[PDB]
């Protein structure tokens, strides 16, 4: 809805920043509203969806399986693990690697999931194979969050993210279990202050946040009325030197039309 | 009554019980159980695209257990960081505590983790320390310029670094 652009322009003055948006029908796949649909953004935590999506596939294969436990030790750990960091001495499965990297953001179970698909550049090949040649991981926690302007490394463009996205919960490129599973674990925790703060209540939302640095801030999302999702949104801004709060609240206001122009 | 932070961190003590973090850190702050199994992990102020955060780690998941694990970040800055690329270089496995901070700054470093697999008895005690250079730390954001040192017994294990000049 024009409401919503008008939001996403005052966005960018208040931020001083260029601001990425996208709203997708899930159903068609057709571009509802756009705005800088074709400018690169950092990421930032928002690429571990499709780590998650990429490892899914393998044991849809048969050569992964979501309760292989991971042991791994000191040499690992990153900047913000509070899982992984916790569960240093008893090790972590593949399935909890993921619930704790979409979760929580845990940097060090980005990590060791990359590991187990063989790294950014095997990401980026999953992804090329299944049709995004934008989108692209070329380093690992917590580099890739340095969203230095002008640097194409560990970038997405809004329409490949939310094309990409409609994909790995619409198509057949997953089974239907895995499918449920990737959107369970985006059903469920430190996104409240973006989207999920202006949605009324019965909605379903399944979404993953990510911050960088240079006031990069992101938010992808598949929702809709009555529990079952029925749009995607991608929202990504980047070189803004407003405080988290002023851009979380823009983030926010632009969800709030988002929704009561729906 | 708050949130978590760096003073609250420092007063819970090894030994403490359940009842005791809570009461010092703020209930309101904290969570168990989910993730975290039956440790009680305490959040701060948003960081990044979490918080900056405290986990304590109990000998049982009783009522009664105690401290025997402390691990934080974002709660607690270094006094006077002066880690560099150089110092972190010369700084080998083997070293003491006390060769290391001498090597990377008396002031670089802040307790990231640390645990005592046989508590009451500190032997096999595990250190890990995250360590800053000038303008490296940032309870908000990211880091740019960190090194974590991590030893048992104290003695130096290993360590790595991030973006150090
Ligand atoms: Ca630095």
């Amino acid at each position: 809805h024009p409401e919503t652009l008008v939001k996403v322009k005052d966005a960018e003055d208040q931020l001083g920043a260029r601001v990425g948006y996208i709203e997708l029908d899930l159903n068609s796949g057709k571009i509802l509203e756009s705005f800088r649909p074709e400018e690169r953004f950092p990421m930032m935590s928002t690429f571990k969806v499709l780590l998650c999506g990429a490892v899914l596939s393998r044991i849809d294969a048969g050569q992964e399986q979501l309760g292989r436990r991971i042991h791994y030790s000191q040499n690992d750990l990153v900047e913000y693990s509070p899982v992984t960091e916790k569960h240093l001495t008893d090790g972590m499965t593949v399935r909890e690697l993921c619930s704790a990297a979409i979760t929580m953001s845990d940097n060090t179970a980005a990590n060791l999931l990359l590991t187990t698909i063989g790294g950014p550049k095997e990401l980026t090949a999953f992804l090329h194979n299944m049709g995004d040649h934008v989108t692209r991981l070329d380093r690992w926690e917590p580099e890739l969050n340095e969203a230095i302007p002008n640097d194409e490394r560990d970038t997405t463009m809004p329409v490949a993210m939310a094309t990409t996205l409609r994909k790995l919960l619409t198509g057949e490129l997953l089974t239907l279990a895995s499918r449920q599973q990737l959107i369970d674990w985006m059903e469920a925790k430190v996104a409240g202050p973006l989207l999920r703060s202006a949605l009324p209540a019965g909605w379903f939302i399944a979404d993953k946040s990510g911050a960088g640095e240079r006031g990069s801030r992101g938010i992808i999302a598949a929702l809709g009325p009555d529990g079952k999702p029925s749009r995607i949104v991608v929202i990504y801004t980047t070189g803004s030197q407003a405080t988290m709060d002023e851009r979380n609240r823009q983030i926010a206001e632009i969800g709030a039309s988002l929704i009561k122009h729906w | 009554a708050g949130v978590m932070t760096g003073a609250k961190f420092t007063q819970i003590q090894f030994g403490m019980t359940r009842q005791q973090v809570l009461d010092i850190a703020g209930a309101e702050n904290c969570e168990t159980g989910g993730s975290f199994g039956d440790s009680i992990h305490c959040r701060g102020h948003a960081a990044g695209d979490y918080y900056a955060y405290a986990t304590f780690g109990f000998t049982s998941a009783a009522a009664d257990a105690k401290v025997d694990s402390k691990s934080q970040e974002k709660l607690l800055a270094p006094s006077a960081p002066t880690l560099t690329l150089a110092k972190f270089n010369q700084v080998t496995v083997g070293m003491t505590r006390a060769q290391v901070l001498a090597t990377v700054g008396q002031g670089s470093c802040t307790t990231w983790s640390e645990y005592y697999p046989a508590y009451p008895s500190t032997a096999g005690v595990t250190l890990s320390l995250s360590c800053f250079d000038v303008d490296g730390y940032s309870s908000t954001g990211f880091y740019r310029g960190s090194a974590h040192l991590w030893f048992t017994d104290g003695v130096l294990q290993g360590k790595r670094q991030w973006d150090l000049v």
